[PDB]
């Protein structure tokens, strides 16, 4: 009945339209990206074999001792939200996997998943993230993976019980996951320690990143000076890690800030390899990255050529070409880079319905005032469009700075910009100003997420937050003090299995149990929709994306040996009750669908 | 010539005036999750009575003043736009 | 060539790069070399941010010996345009070079162009240039012609095979030999 469900789904697409909200009304171009020819032999040996033969420490000093520079390709998680709306299907994604496995072995580790990827693959993308990792394990048995997790609340946007985090982390490492990334929205050390010990308990490389905010070279900047970074770094290194990293979403790392920070950090840790993560939003990310590489850099995050710049990471080509006659010696051929960029340039036009460069269109200087995360700009644009503030997109972000000033200058990355994003959206939706919103902050109803932030469920900020505002908003509400997770009542997920089985579960795996316990309602949405319309993420991205016309013969490989050729022969009209009929041709069979 | 085939479109949607404080408006557009107050009931200062839901947003309505409600313009599960008449408190 | 030019008699000397092929090493070596026997004559550089790292090379040239620098407005920068105002103004804050120009005014000057560029919807980089392309080393295509080249090719009707037109350019160059095209 699977083929019938697929035909029903395609007909519903053709007559009704795509279910997912389309930000920009554009038709994907019928240009098939070229799949590069790959070698027949097995993938080469990178650094996965070294870690498999050794412990985490072996991989650590293997990274540390190596003469050269290590490349963090981010053309699979970063680039999505940096350019698109993290709105890429997996079907075309498994079209360079043999090529990445075979040609690319000098690559350090790959950024496979993300919390955003999980949310989109549970809400809009009708796929299963555990599967997304599962089929990708066997296509590249060469390179370790890297996945972005955080300390207190693993995958959701609010804190979660410790045992729950323990079970996600263990199961994820079990699936074949390689490297764990952990951070926290604030500088809250207990959250970082919880994430570190979770990553160790799973067993593997534990890499520590810390957010960089403000100018560390400006004498005026006093809240976040060099010493505040240094003390926090000392705390983190005594906590226990393998690789030390820096988080820079806005990409505010000047060349001077680059050199001073790198020299200061390496000054007393010439043992830990260093990881750098940044976005080329200012337009001068490449020179700063070059200076960082010169000084002490060890791992450098670099984007693919055709999804680079703008709000993304620096491209492969510039970094490779500049580091030619230097001892740094990236030593990576660029001819392969050309074809990889050509494939992505072809594939990017497939997703044109949601493209920030329609609004973005340029380098966008003047971000030091905005200080908007690179991975959140397009998401805010989309949500403003959905609420209906897309026309006043510039005005919405004009209100981001004032909200930041309302709750003060604090580090903002994942659950730390979206709340301020809600603040700015409220600011423009009620079309009001800052000072009086502060004045009449008692009666004026405020978004619930802001209230939860003031409650302190996320944690305590490094610099605090104003007292009159929290008093006028929190008012008479009970307040959680310290680390809420420690006092948080741990929840049990065994009854989740039984409830799922007795409601709609017949072969639910523990990973599905985890996904449901994480995001239950949307998990029910996924599962009960995929039950009716059949198994998705088996057809071409473009074919579903347009699916606009009849007398088009297209084959869907739901199973191997089942071509499922589909020819939309004709489409009928309304018979009696607003129900139409469509003509399909199977591989050899006619079907009349209603 | 004034055209008689205009067929001016009727839309209801009770707009909440800003001058009147008893009238209640929606901070955001969206759909009502639930209502906590039935018509002819008593409301308190800083007490929640309605909850709004969006694509990825949730808002809970906080009572403006003290008194009793007269009618609930919104019943349940409707598409609400911002700053429209939903309840009045007296 | 430079010594012949200086023996002829000029006032300022300029270095032109359509494709933007001044690597930072080539930048510093060339600039220092020219400054070696002429720490008196004015020097100018004009390049195009075609590859994508033109800001780094321009910074290196400025540090070594550069005198005058060509930089475009932020909204008319990148892609295949010249380096942006924002990068050069921002990086030279705690730097002895000290551009020292109000960056707030440059912001509004850039915003004007960001708004105004939308009128010429007919004339743009468009889908051929979603992202800044490398392989400009392999192409040797001047940045000043790419737009006119595409307009002309579409005018004949080669916009569809615009891709093959440009990968024929390098064979054309070697067939005539490696000569400078301006
Ligand atoms: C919902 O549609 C998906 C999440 C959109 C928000 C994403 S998540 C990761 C980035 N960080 C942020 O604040 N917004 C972006
Ligand atoms: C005709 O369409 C206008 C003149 C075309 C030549 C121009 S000159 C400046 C650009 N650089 C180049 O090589 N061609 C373009």
């Amino acid at each position: 009945n699977r083929a019938q469900k697929l035909l029903h789904y395609l007909g519903h697409v053709m007559v009704n339209g795509p279910t997912t909200p389309i930000p920009v009304k554009a038709s994907p171009s019928p240009t098939d990206p070229v799949v590069p020819a790959v070698p027949i032999g097995p993938p080469p040996a990178g650094f996965r074999d070294i870690l498999l033969r050794e412990g985490p420490e072996g991989f650590a000093r293997a990274v540390r001792n190596h003469p050269g520079l290590l490349l963090m390709d981010t053309t699979f998680r970063d680039a999505h939200q940096s350019l698109l709306a993290t709105r890429v299907r997996t079907h075309d994604l498994k079209k360079i996997a043999p090529y990445v496995a075979h040609n690319f072995s000098k690559l350090f580790s790959m950024e496979n998943w993300g919390g955003a990827t999980f949310d989109v693959a549970m809400r809009f993308l009708y796929e299963c993230p555990w599967r997304r990792l599962q089929e990708l394990r066997e296509l590249i048995p060469n390179i370790p993976f890297q996945m972005l997790l955080r300390g207190a609340n693993a995958v959701g946007y609010t804190n979660y019980p410790d045992n729950v985090v323990f079970k996600f982390c263990e199961v994820a490492k079990e699936n074949g996951m390689d490297v764990f990334r952990v951070f926290d929205s604030l500088n809250y050390l207990p959250n970082m320690l919880l994430g570190m010990e979770a990553a160790g308990s799973a067993g593997g490389v534990v890499e520590a990143a810390i957010s960089y905010t403000g100018d560390v070279a400006d004498p005026s900047r006093t809240k976040y000076s060099l010493q505040y970074y240094m003390g926090l770094a000392e705390e983190l290194v005594r906590a226990g890690t393998h690789i030390l990293c820096i988080k820079d979403m806005a990409g505010l790392l000047k060349p001077t800030a680059c050199t001073m920070l790198v020299s200061s950090l390496r000054d007393r840790f010439p043992d830990l390899p260093l990881h750098i993560h940044t976005h080329d939003t200012s337009g001068a990310g490449v020179a700063a990255m070059l200076a960082c590489a010169q000084a002490g850099a060890d791992v450098v995050d670099v984007a693919a050529d055709s999804m680079s710049g703008m709000t993304s990471q620096p491209s492969m080509g510039a970094l490779v070409a500049c580091t030619r006659g230097t001892p740094l010696d990236t030593e990576v051929p660029m001819e392969r880079v050309f074809d990889y960029s050509e494939y992505w340039e072809g594939a990017r036009g497939l997703y044109a319905a949601f493209d920030c460069t329609a609004t973005m269109k340029s380098g966008n200087s003047d971000v030091y005032e905005n200080e908007i995360p690179g991975g959140q700009y397009t998401n805010l644009h989309f949500q403003a469009h959905s609420m209906g503030l897309g026309s006043k997109f510039k005005e919405v972000k004009k209100a981001y700075v004032e909200a930041n000033q309302m709750l003060g200058d604090l580090i903002k990355v994942t659950p730390s910009s979206k709340i301020v994003g809600d603040l700015a959206q409220f600011m423009v939706q009620n079309g009001l100003s800052r000072a009086e919103a502060e004045a009449q902050a008692e009666e004026l109803s405020f978004p619930r997420s802001v209230v939860e932030f003031l409650q302190g469920y996320i944690g305590v900020p490094h610099g605090g937050f104003p007292e009159p505002f929290r008093s006028k908003v929190l008012k008479d509400l009970p307040r959680v003090e310290g680390r809420p997770g420690a006092s948080l009542p741990p929840l049990d997920l065994q009854a989740l299995e039984k409830e799922l089985v007795d409601r709609h579960g017949e072969e639910v795996t523990p990973e599905d149990v985890l996904s449901a316990a994480m995001y239950p309602d949307v998990f029910a949405h996924f599962k009960d929709f995929t039950a009716t319309f059949g198994p998705l993420d088996s057809l071409n991205t473009r074919l579903f994306l347009q699916g606009p016309k009849i007398a088009e013969e297209f084959e869907v490989e739901l199973e191997r040996g089942k071509t499922l050729h589909i020819k939309a022969l004709a489409v009928s009209d309304l018979n009696r009750a607003g129900q139409r009929q469509v003509f399909f041709e199977l591989n050899g069979q006619l079907r009349s669908i209603l | 010539v004034k055209d008689t085939q205009a067929m001016k479109e009727m839309h209801f949607h009770p707009k909440a005036l800003k001058d009147v404080k008893g009238q209640i408006g929606a901070p955001m557009p969206g759909k009502v999750i639930d209502i906590k107050v039935v018509a002819g009931a008593k409301v308190a200062k800083g007490q929640p009575l309605c909850v709004l839901s969006a694509m990825k947003m949730e808002t809970v309505v906080t009572s403006p003043m003290e008194g009793t409600v007269r009618k609930v313009h919104v019943t349940k599960d409707m598409t609400l736009e911002g700053d429209d008449l939903i309840l009045e408190i007296e």
